[PDB]
RNA sequence: UGAAACUGCGAAUGGCUCAUUAAAUCAGUUAUCGUUUAUUUGAUAGUUCCUUUACUACAUGGUAUAACUGUGGUAAUUCUAGAGCUAAUACAUGCUUAAAAUCUCGACCCUUUGGAAGAGAUGUAUUUAUUAGAUAAAAAAUCAAUGUCUUCGGACUCUUUGAUGAUUCAUAAUAACUUUUCGAAUCGCAUGGCCUUGUGCUGGCGAUGGUUCAUUCAAAUUUCUGCCCUAUCAACUUUCGAUGGUAGGAUAGUGGCCUACCAUGGUUUCAACGGGUAACGGGGAAUAAGGGUUCGAUUCCGGAGAGGGAGCCUGAGAAAC
């Protein structure tokens, strides 16, 4: 072999396997992607332009960018490394993974697309797949659908029909980020709690220093005299 | 000894300054302390040019908690010394005690000059070896 | 073994928190206090064991969520705050104003006061320091952080503050003839003299004292707590003043007493 | 409505069992000013971009894939491979913001007891210096930078100050630090204020996150004081860590834990080290005048194993059986 290929730009996928041994040769080394041509792969891809991606090896393990070797091993991994996941925040674990350098040992690999070619294939180039989700910060939206800085994104920022059916809903996301006759307020309660500390230490300071100077200034009388 | 550096590594007692730039008169510093607790800081203390860190007076070591004696043993140690406290003990059952003693570890500066035999008052310091913990700090000769 | 007991095994709580010896395996016990955690308390007791006002403890969380009790003019909603000597506990329902003082025998006591009173109260002055930006500053047994204070003031008396404010009123000192009352040590839960400190000096200093019955003591300096001069004594002091009875006394008082 | 699976959190409890273990487990108290802490409970982040007049989507951006499909291999096992697909609170990013204060530059003016437009930083977690962090009581000078008011001789008058038995703590303050932690691209139910009538300016309740800080259920290590039989066991340990120093690595931390160099110490007839134990400890059970003698593998509290031995993946939490 299966392939499991992912044309971006439209978003799609697909999976057409190759089970011929003589147009397959070929991938067989250029490690993880060195742009694998797609005329002696199979001729349903003809001057298609095939980054190697990466995928599953058999009994079938993680493959991964780094490894050296076409090899099968098993190293310690790291909540950060992939090949891996962390059941611990502060936890290893030892795994096998056959690497990126390919050969035969595959049911699967990536075909991502970066020139696409001549030739037609069906359910990648075709057909899409939406644009699926949708941004946030409009300011994301100005860079989606533009608002003319100022005139302000509430208008055109993306939603959705949704079916009761018989009274459909309207879902809509929450920003995050949006300067509010609220939000400032809090820049603002602040600012006037800054000053509002302060103008209040500076003057102790100085009613102890006239009050420790009313006695030290007296220490003098205090003397002489009682 | 006597020479002060003796211990290739140079020694002062640190954070401590002198002028040659500036009129020098006395040309030496000295720093010292007062232990305190009682106690009388002798005057081979401010004068002895000799250096020692783990000097109660001329150095950086504290004194508190114990007070104690009592007769030295041994002293072949270059600075330190050993002590006995030939004590007593109540046994419950025979209703009469046993001569009993502990040996002990301690610092000791040259302001003091011991031989055996001597009654000798010490401190307790922070812990300043691998056993050793007293500094004596009042000797008591013939 | 290894980090710090976050539980408290029923037993090893105080024997004056009094608390039964059966049903509940685990006591509780105080976090993080401004108080010592020994002489002092929580409110999941003083709110079921003592007054009353509740049943179960579930029940005291449901007292507090309510923020219907404060300590020392602030709310508190936690269920082991580890209140203590000296202390302010106002109840909200109820204008009904609790300060926590010892028994005589021994004791907590259930002292009410005068909701004038709740006001403030008898900052021990700890320690004293030129510290930060170069400031003096006075650290209150109340575990509580005193700024820009008179120099007067020393090292071992109180100091009345306003709990609405950390205000510094009135400060009293520490001289051979003045009201003590004995926070912890057989003479806790009593008053009041020192007829005199005892210098030395590592480090023990020892008091002398008397009472209205003239008997008489030596204890820890550490153990002492100033509130006025002989009469005023700045409060109020519950019953029996705080006075020490061989009980030879007591027993006759609950014979007085007999009546029903 | 809901099979399956994508994430989520569970499985580290619980049950059994006692072979090992003799100052070790363990009981009674101690400490955390020696550390980590899923949750649960309570407080909690407007200065995120970027040299900031035609800005980065925030009316919400993009990858990939499980299931499912179909084409399979093997005697065989909870075996998987190569393909076309598709979502997330998966996977990865990246806007949103107030007023203020404050700091370090200084275009110009003016030689004064030196002012100045606007230029950036300050949001938080990181790292590291350094400073404050006062206060056991009352009183004379010169400054070295000049903080407040000029009665144009000077002053400085009420000048802030938390806990601790105890600190370098608690938090703040500067100069830079970081393969930069976070600051909501969610979600179910109600869905209505008013217009400047775009299905816009604005609006309930509730969840699931989430940075910290306390908390809390804990763990870890930890003082003291306590063990049965043996001298036909009287001297032990420092091969190579035995006992301390100093510094680093190590840890969640402390500490010969381990290593660099150093010093020669520490235990011992008041029974150490050795040998035995058909020893897991205690609460307690039998016996029962008093004092006692034996037994507590076993219904609760600790610890230890998982057939021996080791090492480690996940997770806060395992040396897991």
């Amino acid at each position: 072999m299966k392939l499991n290929i992912s044309y971006p730009v439209n978003g799609s996928q697909k999976t057409f396997e190759i089970d011929d041994e003589h147009r397959i040769r070929v991938f067989f080394d250029a490690r993880i992607g060195q742009e694998v041509d797609g005329e002696a792969v199979g001729d349903e891809f003809k001057g298609y332009v095939f980054k190697i991606s990466g995928g599953n090896d058999k009994q079938g393990f993680p493959m991964k960018q780094g490894v050296l070797l076409p090899t099968r091993i098993a190293l310690l991994l790291t909540k950060n490394v992939s090949c891996y996941r962390p059941r611990r925040d502060g936890e290893r674990k030892r795994k096998s993974v056959r690497g990126a350098i390919v050969g035969p040992d595959l049911a699967v690999l990536a075909l991502v697309i970066v020139k696409k070619g001549e030739q037609e294939l069906e359910g990648l180039t075709d057909t899409t797949v939406p644009k699926r989700l949708g941004p946030k910060r409009a300011n994301n939206i100005r860079k989606f659908f533009g608002l003319s800085k100022e005139d302000d994104v509430r208008d055109f920022v993306i939603r959705r029909e949704v079916t009761k059916g018989e009274k459909t809903y309207t879902k809509a996301p929450k920003i995050q980020r949006l300067v509010t006759p609220q939000r400032l307020q809090r820049k603002r309660h602040q600012r006037a709690l800054k000053v509002r500390n302060a103008q209040a230490q500076r003057e102790a300071a100085a009613e102890y220093a006239q009050l420790l100077a009313k006695r030290l200034s007296e220490r003098k009388a205090e003397k002489a005299e009682i | 000894e006597l020479t002060v550096q003796s211990e290739r590594a140079f020694q002062k007692q640190p954070h401590i300054f002198n002028n040659p730039k500036v009129k020098t008169s006395k040309r030496t510093k000295r720093w010292y302390k007062n232990a305190g607790l009682g106690f009388k800081t002798p005057k081979t203390a401010i004068e002895g040019s000799y250096i020692d860190k783990k000097c109660p007076f001329t150095g950086l070591v504290s004194i508190r908690g114990k007070i104690l004696t009592g007769t030295v043993v041994s002293t072949k140690m270059h600075r330190t010394i050993v002590i006995r406290r030939a004590y007593l003990h109540y046994i419950p059952k025979y209703n009469r005690y046993e001569k009993r003693h502990k040996n002990v570890p301690v610092h000791v500066s040259p302001a003091f000059r011991v031989q055996v035999g001597d009654i000798v008052t010490v401190g307790q310091c922070r812990p300043i070896s691998k056993t050793v913990r007293f500094n004596v700090v009042k000797v008591s000769a013939a | 073994a290894r980090g710090p007991k976050k539980h408290l095994k029923r037993l090893a709580a105080p024997h004056h928190w009094l608390l039964d010896k059966l049903s509940g395996c685990y006591a509780p016990r105080p976090s993080a206090g401004p108080h010592k955690l020994r002489e002092s308390l929580p409110l999941i007791v003083f709110l079921r064991n003592r007054l009353k006002y509740a049943l179960n403890g579930r029940e005291v969380k449901a007292i507090l969520m309510q923020r219907h009790v404060k300590v020392d003019g602030k709310v508190r909603t936690d269920t082991t705050y580890p209140a203590g000597f000296m202390d302010v506990i106002t109840l909200d329902a109820t204008n009904e104003n609790f300060r926590l003082v010892y028994d005589v025998k021994g004791r907590f006591a259930v002292h009410r006061i005068t909701d004038e009173e709740a006001s403030y109260k008898l900052g021990k002055v700890k320690k004293v320091q030129l510290g930060k930006k170069g400031v003096p500053y006075v650290v209150t047994h109340d575990g509580r952080t005193i700024r820009y204070p008179d120099p007067n003031i020393k090292v071992n008396d109180t100091v009345k503050i306003d709990l609405a404010s950390g205000k510094i009123t009135d400060f009293i000192k520490f001289d051979a003839g003045k009201l003590v009352y004995v926070t912890g040590g057989r003479n806790l839960g009593r008053i009041g003299t020192i007829v005199h400190k005892e210098r030395h000096d590592g480090g023990f200093d020892l008091v002398h004292i008397k009472d209205s019955l003239d008997n008489t003591f030596v204890t820890r300096l550490n153990n002492v707590f100033v509130i006025g001069e002989q009469g005023k004594p700045y409060i109020s002091l519950p019953k029996g003043k705080g006075i020490k009875l061989s009980i030879a006394e007591e027993r006759d008082r609950r014979r007085a007493q007999q009546g029903l």
